[PDB]
């Protein structure tokens, strides 16, 4: 399913970057998982992950790197601390299951 | 349900040639949600391509993929001996996860006519009340071959079964075994039992037969 | 090194139940969703079931909806597949599969075979296919279940050997032929013996084939 994220974002001088990752759902899912992967040299590592029941605030597993806020079908992420950062959205319930993969975000550090 | 569709059913090429395998989706699926798999006989599937274009870890560069929407492609630029196998495409963007029918990549070789053999039932089997007449087609190519049974010059129907070995590794041939099963009673009512074979390498149907 | 090892396969009669296990090693188990994928003999791949990271959500193919239950134990790095009310149509190789973080099934177990059939264990009857470059062979008839292994002259004869894939007869039993191409002149000189063995019935037979 179509996931939209910016092509490029700028990171502040304190190493924190913020971008919006929005997603549409063919149905209306009440149980969503949002993941952020880092892709460099074909291999991918997990930046962070959060589980989302719509309207109940975005709960992140481990807030060491990512803190984010929900507002409908948009998620405003914040990552702290030079590859490609991909926003992943999983519509778990109700069926059907949907996987969404954004086109990736480049992060330039001024 | 997203129905996937592969073509051809069988690809006949030679080592060093370029293979092009097609996968079709019943509705548009994003490139990020298509994969290709390789499976060799007696082995589990193995991932080659994900995201339509991206290549899995440990996969040589001669494998590549392309396409979006409805039509996708897997390309093997130069076939190696180990590349002759079955290939499956899948969509993994939504449930249910669906696969294509598969596509077989066989080695193409020169035509080879089958050597046909006929085996009467053993008297040791007849003691059991049934008679199995076995016809052997040894080392032929291509895989297509039709055998018809004749009992007292009368064509049979619905009383025989076939079996084909996997493509030979060395000579790249196939072999086929056809078994005609008769009741002992019915077997001893006739005299001429003939196995008739047609193949590309035979200008005329060959008949191997015997009498009791 | 990512490893998936499934177990629990076997032969069973319709309506009975079977429990499969998939032991995972070499990666953080709870960080990946899992699948079971099956493959009937000689046919393609069919997705069976999916499970979430912790197990909150499970989905099944329609052919198994209501009879199969998928579960996982992240504490023990094990995946399960409780399959009940079995049908002959469930005969297949059942693979354990991990989902990559970008979608595909990036790792598969080698598989465990389950056979659902109302037949019972029977040893094969081995008959000689006598010659008359010559050809001879053994007919391994009426056995259940797969597999059977055939060699010739205790393994010393493998060139020109063709053991054919078994065939499922209407009786519900399997039948195959194993043939050998031999120089027509060696008949009477060289002794030719089939070494068939069907462990499920603990039957091992040696049959000599003569003109």
């Amino acid at each position: 399913m179509h996931v939209a994220q910016p092509a490029v974002v700028l990171a502040s001088s304190r190493g924190i970057a913020s971008f919006v990752c929005e997603y549409a759902s063919p149905g209306k899912a009440t149980e969503v998982r949002v993941t952020v992967l880092r892709q460099a040299d074909s291999q991918v590592t997990e930046v962070c992950a959060a589980t989302y029941m719509m309207g109940n605030e975005l709960t992140f597993l481990d807030d060491s790197i990512c803190t984010g806020t929900s507002s409908g079908n948009q998620v405003n992420l914040t990552i702290q601390g030079t590859g490609l950062y991909i926003c992943k959205v999983e519509l778990m319930y109700p069926p059907p299951y949907y996987l969404g993969i954004g086109n990736g975000t480049q992060i330039y550090v001024i | 349900e997203i129905v996937l569709t592969q073509s051809p059913g069988t690809l006949s090429l030679s080592p060093g040639e370029r293979a092009t395998l097609s996968c079709r989706a019943s509705q548009s699926v994003g490139s990020s949600y298509l994969a290709w798999y390789q499976q060799k006989p007696g082995q589990a599937p193995r991932l080659l391509i994900y995201g339509a274009f991206s290549r899995a870890t440990g996969i040589p560069d001669r494998f590549s993929g392309s396409g979006s929407g409805t039509d996708f492609t897997l390309t093997i630029s130069r076939l190696e001996p180990e590349d002759f196998a079955v290939y499956y495409c899948q969509q993994y963007g939504s449930s249910p996860w669906t696969f294509g029918q598969g596509t077989k990549v066989e080695i193409k070789r020169t035509v080879a006519a089958p050597s046909v053999f006929i085996f009467p039932p053993s008297d040791e089997q007849l003691k059991s009340g049934t008679a199995s007449v076995v016809c052997l087609l040894n080392n032929f190519y291509p895989r297509e071959a039709k055998v018809q049974w004749k009992v007292d010059n009368a064509l049979q129907s619905g009383n025989s079964q076939e079996s084909v070995t996997e493509q030979d590794s060395k000579d790249s041939t196939y072999s086929l075994s056809s078994t005609l099963t008769l009741s002992k009673a019915d077997y001893e009512k006739h005299k001429v039992y003939a196995c008739e074979v047609t193949h590309q390498g035979l200008s005329s149907p060959v008949t191997k037969s015997f009498n009791r | 090194q990512v490893q998936l090892v499934e177990s629990g396969g076997g032969v069973v009669q319709p309506g009975r139940s079977l429990r499969l296990s998939c032991a995972a090693s070499g990666f953080t188990f709870s960080s990946y969703t899992m699948h079971w994928v099956r493959q009937a003999p000689g046919k393609g791949l069919e997705w069976v079931t999916f499970i979430s990271y912790d197990g909150n959500n499970k989905y099944y193919a329609d052919s198994v909806k209501g009879r199969f239950t998928i579960s996982r134990d992240n504490s023990k790095n094990t995946l399960y597949l409780q399959m009940n009310s079995l049908r002959a149509e469930d005969t297949a190789i059942y693979y354990c599969a991990r989902t990559g973080w970008l979608g595909p099934f990036d790792y598969w177990g080698q598989g465990t075979l389950v056979t659902v059939s109302s037949a019972s264990t029977k040893g094969p009857s081995v008959f000689p296919l006598a010659p008359s470059t010559a050809a001879l062979g053994c007919l391994v008839k009426d056995y259940f279940p797969e597999p059977v292994t055939v060699s010739w002259n205790s393994g010393a004869l493998t060139s020109g050997v063709h053991t054919f894939p078994a065939v499922l007869q209407s009786s519900g039993l399997y039948s195959l032929s194993s043939v050998v191409t031999v120089p027509s002149s060696s008949l009477g000189t060289q002794t030719y013996i089939c070494n068939v063995n069907h462990k499920p019935s603990n039957t091992k037979v040696d049959k000599r084939v003569e003109p």
